[PDB]
């Protein structure tokens, strides 16, 4: 003795049932080992991938940000937003695809930067992240001021800054400290390249479609 | 320093070759110009027919193995600029349209091929995310070299050596080599690539 | 951390097809068959290719109407042609009997029938990358990726006057996946192949400057 | 190695025969009989003869409709005469009483009636092949295979004017197999006899020579 | 209180279910032991069956290939392919024909010559197989030097041949070695007869029609 | 050496028959020509008028057997080809058309029949399966004899023996005989069938 | 190509300013 309720011949859904067997008795081939299994997407986020700065107004050099000796020492290089699923530099990399495809994310990016120029080349840049909240620094002077790391060409090939949290913002821009200084039968100008990815900490929620 | 592609060494699941088919095989020397893009070789196909390997596989009817691959560049310390390297599973090449591949495109031999539009990897794929795949960087001032070892990666237990390429290497400089008059122009680029725990079947 | 999980991804049930067997109009033929194809919308055939293969197994749900949505109940037949088999010729053709060709009877008025196919490949996944020739048009190509057709069928003497329209929808079970591989920036130019245009488009959107909203 | 059982090689439920009851036309009569018979088709046959003995219970679907492939809710009487019982003359015969003949009664409307049907031989196991008298025409028949005629009836006052289709559909559960027979090259002549054309078909194909694709 | 899901009224399938007794109380007739019983389709593969290798453009005689004295001494006797599911030789056997009612299979085979001729003659044959890539050999001299067997008459008047796996492709040749020889008043033609088996190794997978 | 058919020995499931109904009964032999196609005794058939089985096996009402049966060739070395033997259970013929098999065909007696079509059996089915059943060769270069001991096989527990044929012998060439100039044209086959653990009910 | 199949070394001048080859055996030839 049995009623039924107002939700019975309904798929409209999403639902996880059990249907039939189509094939009973039927053995699929078996499982062998393959190299390479990725459980979550979560932990693709975490790769460090190429990131368009420049994507200015050209192919393979949009990858890239030149540098070169720019007679003025106090000036901005390059500048981009730290947010990962707003259109931009952040398209390009592979944390910033697999957040189009969800709602919201929460958690802690690292960016890496590369200087690809001669073994000879020595200088200083400062790099520096603007919180959320405040709108990016004028002068080199006042960018010091806040969260920064000045790095150096000839003892340091490679920087890494973690910027602290961000949700669905932060500005982190370039200055130069120093000139950039060669010995003769050099190439006076050299390139940079960045590498966004995610922390151990973010998350994703709500899937939707890219 | 050493790149274990997928965290794995190569292993067995026939015939075993054995130090004759083990060996260094060194590949003939690349030019990276300052305006040169690219380079593919898409292996197991290279090895085909040189050597002892060659013979191997291609009178045998299945085939099984994994390699060792180095990549290594001679410049001085007057000379600039940087290369990706990287190993990519099933890498299938495309045509860009004004439409098949050619097969000296999707079949380049022991010489490799050049990228057309290495943005783009010619797969339609971005360039900038290709480091999902196991990858190395050649910075000048850094490094002159980079090494990755690829286990077999494959549906089936075997497969065959001439139909079925496994993967491919690709050697990309995403930034342009630049020298200061007086330099050498050429800045060689050497591939030598010894296969690990080879097996063939059906002779 | 669940919502990020390879099998969360994958999850729900969407629409694979869209099919009518049309013996009303100048098409008297009154049957259809479907190939069963998971890329054949751009939206799900760039999710899958995230990875290089797949193992997975299948449900499929018939949503079938009239062209008023009404759904009077008249006798259809939902046959499934395992990889392998012949597809049926006609109507009457005896394709349409042969017991391992597995069929299922169901109402127009009835809830929308539901079945369940297992893992049908050879390899032990499926491959949507294949570099090489299974033996120009052979490049690329796996020919152990095929599921099986269907052909849905209305149960009728001859000739009704009636089009039914059938939307199909899958489910992916069991998923497991390997080797990633990057997302598609390129417009696809055709089902099978990568092919794509000679145009470029770039990935990220152009601003004024590398200085600078 | 279960595909290659006796018991999954007989598994499926397939389609052993179609009948109409068919008082629209010249054809007022308004009921069917249908003697059970399991090789009415030659695909099916074929399989059996595998086995000279075999023991099954059997389990019996009617999907059932009209031309149109409609399905309007009218009622139908499915019986059962079993062995060694009589068959309805008409309509209104009292045959279609007899509590002892069981029936089922069900409206087009409802999914198909199913009912299972047990081992009703006087022997031990189904004979395909008998090499006797069992007492011309009589070498090499088995008396004791008859499972029973069915006999499908609408529940009518008189004459409405519409035909019924129905398919029956049967499983072969529980199926147990003895000593095996070749499987037979000749196309066959006639149902219940193994007679063969005059002109003998090769079993291989040819070809050019016996040295040789 | 229940509610129906999607697939409710369907009969459309092979599912196994439970239907009522049309005769309850009824008694089936007792089992009583019946000699022959076979469970398997699986092992009716392994029993060895006349193969027709002649089958050229005869009845009976389409079973045996004929051996004589040809004065040319390395020639070809035969030879035949060794994919039982393919039209051929093997329609004959009993692994043939339900191998043509699934559509997958795997495993190895053996194959049985007997010679027929008479207790006065004497001869040796060479018997090669050739793998699934390569094709058949041209000579006599590139037959053995793959797999091969000599086969001599007066000693042996059987000898089998165990060909190392297959799928759904290796062909089988039979070379002469020597002149056939026999004393006076002895025929000087004779017959073989081939006989197709599979071994314990050989599956079947997804049943299909004929 | 010797073929126990299916596995078993026959044994007892009435009045037991004893010696005189257990003997050796040879039947009249068989000469193969050149010529020759095939024999079929189809037994109990073939003892039902001989001796003191036919005796018995009439005026019984119910029957239960099994038999021992020996068939044997008298050849020289200078004659060749083969024979085979087989033991079909329930072996129903049938007709060729240009329709029922002639009583003189189902049920050949004490002399057998012989094969019009060997290569359908008479019954539509390949002789190349034929072995399915329980079978001996005869090479008469390797051996002169063939024994086959079979069971009582029915679904029944008893049965008539006028009417009912449990089952049937087949001798058939597949090799033909050839033999030079000289020699002996017919080569004779005899054939001795022993019934053991006979039983028989309703006098 | 044919150099390398056989007996051989690659030398790198920046990393190494010397190599030595040991020939296997020889009698009163073999070329390097």
């Amino acid at each position: 003795p049995t009623e039924l309720k107002p939700g019975t011949n309904q798929f409209l859904t999403t639902d996880d049932g059990t249907s039939p067997p189509i094939l009973p008795g039927f053995e699929p081939t078996p499982l062998i080992h393959i190299p390479g299994e990725f459980t979550s997407l979560l932990d693709l986020c975490q790769i460090e991938t190429i990131l368009e700065v420049n994507n200015t107004t050209i192919g393979v050099s949009r990858l890239l940000i030149p540098v070169r000796a720019q007679n003025n020492v106090d000036q901005l290089c390059a500048s981009f937003q730290v947010d990962p699923g707003r259109n931009g530099p952040w398209q390009s990399t592979m944390v910033g695809q697999i957040c189009r495809y969800y709602t919201q994310w929460s958690g802690s990016l690292k960016v890496t930067f590369m200087f690809t120029g001669s073994f000879m080349a020595t200088g200083k840049m400062l790099i520096a992240y603007t919180p959320p909240g405040s709108a990016q620094p004028a002068t080199r002077e006042a960018a010091m001021l806040g969260t920064h790391i000045v790095w150096d060409f000839g003892l340091q090939s490679s920087v890494t800054l973690v910027i602290p949290w961000i949700s669905n913002t932060g500005i982190v821009t370039i200055w130069y400290q120093t000139n950039f200084v060669v010995p003769p039968d050099t190439p006076t100008e050299a390139n940079i390249i960045a590498l966004g990815a995610a922390q151990k900490n973010f998350t994703l929620k709500l899937c939707k479609d890219t | 320093n050493i790149v274990l592609s997928y965290g794995e060494w190569p292993e067995y699941c026939p015939t075993r070759p054995d130090v004759s088919v083990n060996r260094f095989y060194t590949l003939s020397t690349k030019s990276w110009k300052t305006e040169s893009t690219g380079w593919y070789w898409k292996f197991p196909d290279v090895l085909n027919d040189t050597g002892v390997f060659g013979q191997n596989a291609q009178f045998h009817y299945l085939y099984r193995s994994g390699f060792c691959m180095h990549v290594q560049c001679n410049a001085s310390k007057f000379h600039q600029g940087a290369l990706l390297v990287a190993a990519i599973p099933e890498f299938v090449i495309a045509a860009s349209s004004p439409l098949y591949p050619d097969f000296a495109h999707t079949n380049p031999g022991k010489d490799g091929q050049e990228f057309r539009d290495p943005y783009v990897l010619d797969a339609g794929i971005p360039l900038s995310q290709a480091l999902v795949f196991p990858h190395q960087w050649i910075n000048l001032r850094t490094n002159n070299c980079a090494t990755i070892i690829m286990p077999y990666v494959n549906a089936l237990p075997f497969d065959s050596a001439l139909n079925h390429s496994n993967f491919g290497l690709v050697v990309i400089p995403i930034s342009p080599l630049k020298y200061c008059n007086g330099a050498t122009t050429e800045v060689p680029v050497t591939l030598t690539i010894a296969p690990l725990n080879s097996e063939f079947s059906g002779l | 951390v669940n919502e990020a999980s390879v099998e969360h991804f994958y999850s729900r049930a969407g629409l694979v097809g869209v099919v009518e067997v049309k013996d009303s109009g100048t098409s008297l033929d009154g049957y259809t068959v479907w190939p069963i194809d998971v890329m054949g919308f751009v939206q799900q055939r760039r999710k899958l290719e995230l990875s290089t293969y797949m193992r997975f197994d299948a449900e499929f749900t018939f949503v079938s109407n009239l062209s008023n949505s009404t759904t009077p109940g008249m006798l259809l037949q939902y046959m499934y042609v395992p990889p392998g088999a012949p597809k049926p010729d006609g109507r009457k053709s005896y394709q349409w009997q042969t017991a391992t060709n597995p069929s299922v009877f169901a109402k127009l008025s009835d809830p929308p029938p539901q079945v369940s196919v297992p893992f049908m490949s050879p390899a032990t996944a499926y491959q949507w990358f294949y570099d090489g020739y299974p033996t120009n048009l052979q490049y690329g190509q796996c020919p152990n990726n095929m599921m099986g057709h269907f052909a849905i069928r209305t149960v009728s003497e001859s000739t009704t006057g009636k089009n039914v329209h059938v939307r199909v929808y899958m489910r992916i079970k069991h998923v497991r996946a390997w080797v990633p591989r990057p997302l598609r920036s390129q417009a696809y130019m055709v089902k099978n192949y990568p092919t794509y245009s000679q145009t470029i488009t770039n990935t990220a959107t152009d601003r004024a400057s590398i200085t600078t909203t």
